[PDB]
């Protein structure tokens, strides 16, 4: 998945696999 | 008439009533160095008409056995008036040229001269390992070099006209700015060449930018051989400018 | 990470590949480019310039300027043959001409060729010659009559010293091999006396002729390859 | 259009050649076939002027004949040898004064011009020969030492630290190393030929050796001494990119003998020294 | 739609076959089943015309039967051998006159057409056999030498410099080499067959050898001589891409005997030379 | 660099794969295509043409 | 424009140098060539003020002279050795107190400033020497042990678990390991020099050893004991990124002798200890 | 997965590459940056600052402050030579100056150089000197007359103690090599007595002069390289 | 080259090399 | 093929090969 | 992160890791 | 850098490194 943001500073939060366990470290807060 | 030409440079005017048009080396007319391409920062000196004039070299004799002749620029003009003085008082020099080769005979004569202007004519030595042509040999002055005469020496350059004195075939010299003096057609050749180099200005004492090569590709023949047929060369600097003034350099 | 599939070819080094690579000298700024007369952007520019054909390259002439000249003289027999060579751009004696040398760096060629000839006798020497191109599928002409049935130019010597014969592209295939190949041997170019070499008295009874070659507007080379007109049999040292 | 130009690049149809137009019989006092080579110009006569041609649409392109294409092929310029015979410390490193003068094939192509400007792509092909059986773990270091920088004199010389010089480390089993170099000259273009000296005396040097100093390539087997001796040969390949060339010249007609010089050797029978093949006579094809 | 056509490509439903429609009993003086093969045309009668058919929706597609598909599979065309036996210098390099005539499987498929035009994908599969135990570090060089280019005569021949020719360097352990070649002919299509000669005498050559010169493939083990001898076999695979074919013909019915020729051998019992199996009689299935 | 995950199958050579590969002859322009009668685009075209059955193929 | 600035980065023309303007003869009571060095300032006179200059457009750029560029090249800072001689358990692991003081080349460059702040890119080049013939399967572990963390005393020490410390595992045959470290100091910048102590007595330590503790690098061959002994040398390379430097100073003029100290040795003939070359006299160039 | 083609160069480690890499200390927040006087962003800033030239570095002077001073005194012969050195920024004795040391970290240089001289005699000591720059292509001047034909400055000693001579960039090529190379040897700078060193009675009959060097606005260095002005012949230990 | 289509089902027909011979199998018809 | 969705949370359902059999596990329902 | 610019000459300044220390050499000035 | 063109046939002329010397062969003309 690609959680594309915009500001231009575009953020591409990509999830390469189809399972939540596969993603990297979580964000804080 | 397209057979006629008049070339005026400074206080000199040269004419020919039998020319074969004229050649402008690489289609670029000589011009002064621009500030976009310049590197040396001092203001250049431009003698103008006192240097950009025709200087006639020593004449040569063409006979049935001649193998050719060559001169190197600016070396050939090192002792020619104001132009010569300037190339020794300054570290840097820059110039274009109008080369006018003269040779008349008779209509009952035949012969053909290949007149070529070669940029960076780096001469070779033959069967001498990595020993290269010595400074003195590539700086003969207005006398130039008579191919097939010079008594060998170790640092002596190649004298093979068919190998362009550098390991390449004579037949392909036509890729360089050139003309032919075919006695049945013309009695002169005219070549105007611009400054050509990988740097905007250079030492006129240790770097010869152009080389004038004249090879008789068709032997001089007639039924009146006693009449001497000379070849005369007149060269006029163009847009000559110098930089880096100091004392006069003395060679040797 | 992004799932990827390494394809065949990966890791190989092909001398003609066109990849990008990191620069060993980061931040380095090259010397400003200055104007230099004589820039060349395409080799075709060099193929369009005439260079001399060492047409008279017999063993006794090689190593002498005479290998570039053809002698003409008063004939006692009519319609004599002056010279004959193959038209193939990379064959001998065309091979060492500039266009022949460049053609030797390619595998295929196409287009029309321009052969020029400059008479160098006295201004009072007259002559008419027949330059002919014989398309393939037949042997070289054995006589002037046989030759003139093909493509030709009758050259009259006069105030203008040079004539040109164009060898049109007449081929079955769009291209031909540059190296000596039967199937694509382009034919011959021969020269014959149309009338005779004539001079007044007290005038040299022989004269030379120079021969040139270059490519026409449709000339083109294809498929880069190493040349066989130059070699290295030992190390080039310092 | 940057997209239409893209299609021409893929199809290699950027530089098209002219068509041949139909021509007809002529009778005129204008004789295109006649000219004067003495002028130094080539007669611009075309096939339509000497014969009756048909109309033909040309499909040939000159793309492959471009200077970029001609000089844009990677060729060998050096074959570095590190042969471990009897002394690892002395035989595990070496140096080479960089130049494009030692291999005939690429040298001749570049020398068809007087000046040339271009960036360089260097690709290295190392091959480890197992003289005693094994090769172990071979790691190589290739350091570019520009003129002036300290040249290593031992395999553990401090200069190998490469604190500023660029070094490429290769590990046996990994793909061939490759990097780009920007146009390096202190001038606007490289001199393929130089009719000048580095002074004005009988002992001044002549030729491109005066203007073409590119520094040194220093190599060493990083791996420390191993039981089994090896012979590592690293072949260096060069390819010109973003190229420009000026003043074309006659191709080298005889074998090269030395670097940075046009010197040549001639035998007693000169026809053996050139590619020209002796003709039986003027009329024997 | 370039997206709807995309879906058809993924599902392989670009070329659909016609449905069968329902038919009914007929009594007419129009007899579709009757025709005349003498015309050289095939009767276009369909099942609906000879029996009472039901309506059936066809789901079959002809995509896989396309020419691109038929000739678009990579097959072996050559098996190069470099066997180090007793002389490394002589046995570490070789050459092959390129052609698609030496392996029956792909040759027969291409020869089902008279002319064919296509680009080629060449994939190489090298395998190093350790005859003495080790293989060391094997690096191979494959150079494409177009007709006319100098062919190497030693393993250190200057031609290996590859200053202009294309060379592919492979390192043992790295993936299989692969590259593409554009349609190479001087003609518009390759001749699968050629009823012509390279001259008009009793000694002129006949067949495709006259028109199909593709140059030579020169190979060598780049690595210098190693203690342990190896046998490197490089198998070459070819696949046609962006293909077009013209004038289909009868398939090869007997074994091939030589390259570029349709020559064949016949035994005393010809039924053994063809795939036809003798029938007991006309009525024995 | 972009994080990647090398998938099974990588590096293999499947004779029926459909990948792209670098061209050994860059800038090369193929011969213009001319019209030739008899082009075949699908083998079905050949299956629709009658050919004779060697129905009486007894050994003799 | 972030795109125009992009072009300048690719061309390396971010920092351009001033042009030289045309000047003329002058006669004034304003004498730029005269000044007073006693002020501690450099005369700002330019070429246009002392000679008659022409107008010249400068094309030179200062990009490569930037601090980022100067210190942004990876250089060797350590050469770790694991030499298996006669005891695997004792010789298969080691440790190094991290610092940039042991290799002259990079140390001298950083020491041309008093303070410097930057992130670090560490690249490791391991090379396995086969002392007995084989190398087997070598797997290395490099653990960064910040000051305070337990330092391993055996090859199976629990500290190798690396439950919190960062460890990099490398496998022979895989590419060179590399990772980034953020500016590590407890201060705003690293001290290249420190005129202070860690106390106020005759026995207090002096210099950067007081402020530059970076912890320890602990290494070990993960692979258990193998029949054939090897010598693994891991060379560590450092490159500064996102750099800032303050208060430039005189370059090191003599060889370094020890870490964290400016101490030096002098011989009886001091001209041999410095790069200065004795002049024959004042007028001999 | 995405089909990829591993290009030559992959897996290699080039000390001058510019790649990204994972951080060993994730989440770590560096110490806040504080303002520190004296930040340097480009080495050119250091090349523009004068440093002393160890011009009098004869063997007997090295290791002494006197290696930085040149002695002047009343002359009995006119136009005597005071000193002479090469202008080449990385040659000796310029090599160990700050600009010379920085230039030694690069392969090429260009631009104009600024040489300054501060007279240190008594305030009642007068003197006129001629500082000359001799462009290349000729040997160093053998006399004042020969030297003044080139670029020069006549310095009159007075209230203002320092004078500056600018060595303009006069070269064939846009850049020169920093290491001693014939082809690109930039020339010489010599000093001669223009009049004479004069003092009243009861005043020291000799005086010192200090020499400085720095680069002008057009000075620039190129192609980073390791220096040969410093070495390591053994391990640097703890 | 990227022959991007739209329908959202976007098609990305990418040509990684600059020569026609380099691309994969041709489309049918 | 790229079945790009939008919501910003963009979904990139990419099919790297030209055959249906090549894609990964099917969606449920 | 992708700092996409536009001019069409689009600039893609990508940061592949989540720590500032991970990015390449800094821009000048 | 990405010199994105449009026509839909989008052209992506990408420069992966920050030095001009790093890019591939030049365009003709
Ligand atoms: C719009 C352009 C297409 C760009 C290609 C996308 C590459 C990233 C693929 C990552 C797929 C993650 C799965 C989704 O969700
Ligand atoms: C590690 C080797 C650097 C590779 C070689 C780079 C060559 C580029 C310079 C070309 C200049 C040609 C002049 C010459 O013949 O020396
Ligand atoms: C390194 C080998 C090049 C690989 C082979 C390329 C083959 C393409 C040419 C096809 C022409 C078919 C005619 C024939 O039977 O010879
Ligand atoms: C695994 C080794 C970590 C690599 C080395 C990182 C060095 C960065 C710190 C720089 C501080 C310089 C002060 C000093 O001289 O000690
Ligand atoms: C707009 C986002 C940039 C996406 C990056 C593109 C990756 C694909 C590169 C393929 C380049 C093919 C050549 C073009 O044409
Ligand atoms: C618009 C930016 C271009 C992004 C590059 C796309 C990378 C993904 C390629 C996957 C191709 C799958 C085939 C289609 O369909
Ligand atoms: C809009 C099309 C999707 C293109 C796929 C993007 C590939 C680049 C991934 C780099 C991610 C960096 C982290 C963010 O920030
Ligand atoms: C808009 C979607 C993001 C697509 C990811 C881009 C992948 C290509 C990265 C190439 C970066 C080159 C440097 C810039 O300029």
């Amino acid at each position: 998945g690609a959680q594309v943001s915009r500001q231009s500073l575009n953020y591409f939060n990509i999830n390469y696999f189809k399972d939540a366990a596969s993603s990297g470290a979580s964000r804080l807060d | 008439s397209d057979r006629i030409i008049q070339i005026t440079r400074g206080d000199s005017t040269i004419t020919s009533q039998d020319v074969a048009n004229a050649v402008v080396g690489y289609g670029v007319w000589p011009h002064y160095l621009t500030p976009q391409d310049a590197t040396a920062i001092d203001k250049p000196t431009q003698p103008d008409t006192s240097s950009n004039r025709f200087y006639t070299l020593d004449s040569k004799m063409w006979n049935s056995t001649s193998k050719g002749w060559w001169w190197k620029l600016p070396d050939a003009l090192k002792d020619m008036g104001i132009f010569g003085e300037n190339m020794f008082y300054h570290f840097l020099g820059r110039s274009g040229y109008t080369v006018h080769v003269q040779c008349n005979a008779s209509k009952f004569h035949q012969g053909t001269l290949l007149v070529v202007m070669i940029p960076e004519h780096q001469l070779a030595t033959v069967n001498k390992g990595n020993v290269n042509a010595g400074y003195k040999y590539t700086h003969p002055g207005e006398a130039g070099r008579e191919v097939g005469t010079q008594v060998e020496n170790e640092k002596q350059p190649s004298d093979d006209n068919w190998l362009n004195f550098d390991g390449t075939l004579l037949g392909n010299l036509l890729i360089f700015p050139h003309q032919f003096i075919n006695l049945r057609s013309n009695n002169s050749a005219t070549l105007i060449v611009p400054y050509v180099n990988a740097v905007p200005m250079d030492s006129m004492v240790r770097h010869n930018n152009w080389s004038l090569v004249i090879i008789p590709v068709c032997q001089l023949q007639s039924n009146n051989i006693s009449n001497i047929v000379p070849i005369t060369v007149s060269i006029s600097p163009m847009c000559a400018e110098f930089s880096g003034a100091r004392a006069k350099t003395v060679v040797q | 990470g992004l799932p990827v599939y390494v394809t065949p070819g990966s890791g190989q080094f092909m001398t003609t590949d066109d990849m990008q690579s990191p620069c060993a000298l980061p931040w380095y700024h090259p010397t400003k480019e200055i104007f230099i007369p004589g820039e060349v952007k395409n080799l075709i520019e060099m193929c369009q310039v005439d260079t001399l054909i060492p047409i008279n390259s017999t063993q006794s002439n090689i190593g002498n300027v005479s290998m570039y000249t053809v002698t003409l003289s008063p004939q006692t027999k009519l319609a004599e043959e002056i010279f004959a060579i193959k038209v193939d751009i990379a064959s001998h004696p065309l091979a060492t001409t500039l266009i022949g040398e460049i053609a030797s760096y390619f595998t295929h060629w196409t287009g029309s060729l321009r052969f020029s000839f400059m008479f160098c006798g006295t201004a009072n020497t007259t002559l008419k010659v027949l330059l002919a191109y014989t398309p393939p599928g037949i042997g070289k002409p054995r006589s002037r009559k046989e030759a003139m049935l093909g493509t030709h130019v009758v050259w009259d010597v006069g105030l203008q010293s040079t004539v040109s014969l164009v060898v049109p592209w007449i081929s079955a295939s769009q291209y031909r091999f540059t190296t000596p190949d039967t199937y694509s041997s382009a034919g011959y170019i021969t020269c014959w006396y149309q009338t005779n070499f004539v001079v007044p008295p007290n005038t040299p009874n022989t004269a030379e002729m120079l021969c040139f070659v270059s490519g026409c507007k449709d000339f083109c080379l294809r498929m880069a390859r190493d040349t066989d007109l130059h070699k290295q049999t030992g190390p080039i040292t310092q | 259009n940057p997209v239409e130009r893209y299609v021409d690049e893929v199809l290699n149809e950027v530089l098209v050649v002219p068509n041949i137009n139909q021509s007809h019989p002529t009778t005129s006092n204008a004789a295109p076939v006649l000219d004067a080579a003495e002028t130094g110009h080539t007669n611009k006569i075309q096939p339509e002027d000497t014969i009756e041609t048909r109309y033909v649409q040309s499909s040939q392109t000159l793309d492959e004949m471009s200077v970029e294409s001609f000089l844009g092929r990677s060729g060998c310029i050096h074959e570095s040898v590190l042969d471990i015979v009897d002394n690892y410390n002395d035989q595990s490193f070496t140096k080479w004064n960089i130049n494009l003068q030692e291999m005939a094939q690429i040298r001749r192509k570049f020398e068809m011009f007087t000046y040339a400007r271009f960036d360089s792509e260097i690709t290295m092909v190392p091959s480890v020969a197992a003289k005693d059986g094994h090769i172990g773990h071979i790691v190589m270091q290739y350091m570019y030492v520009p003129p002036g920088a300290p040249i290593p004199t031992t395999r553990d010389d401090y200069a190998w630290q490469s604190g500023t010089n660029a070094s490429v480390f290769w590990q046996h089993g990994q793909p061939f190393p490759r990097f780009s170099l920007p146009f390096l000259s202190i001038a606007s273009a490289y001199y393929m030929f130089y009719d000048g000296y580095d002074g004005d005396t009988y002992k001044s040097r002549y030729g491109t050796v005066v203007t073409n100093d590119m520094g040194t390539l220093c190599s060493r087997i990083v791996t420390s001494e191993q039981l089994h001796k090896v012979k590592v040969v690293t072949r260096i390949y060069h390819k010109a990119k973003h190229t420009k060339a000026w003043c074309p010249r006659p191709p080298r007609a005889v074998q090269y003998s030395h670097t940075h010089t046009t010197n040549y050797k001639l035998s007693s029978e000169v026809h053996n020294d050139v590619a020209i093949r002796p003709r039986t006579n003027l009329t024997t094809v």
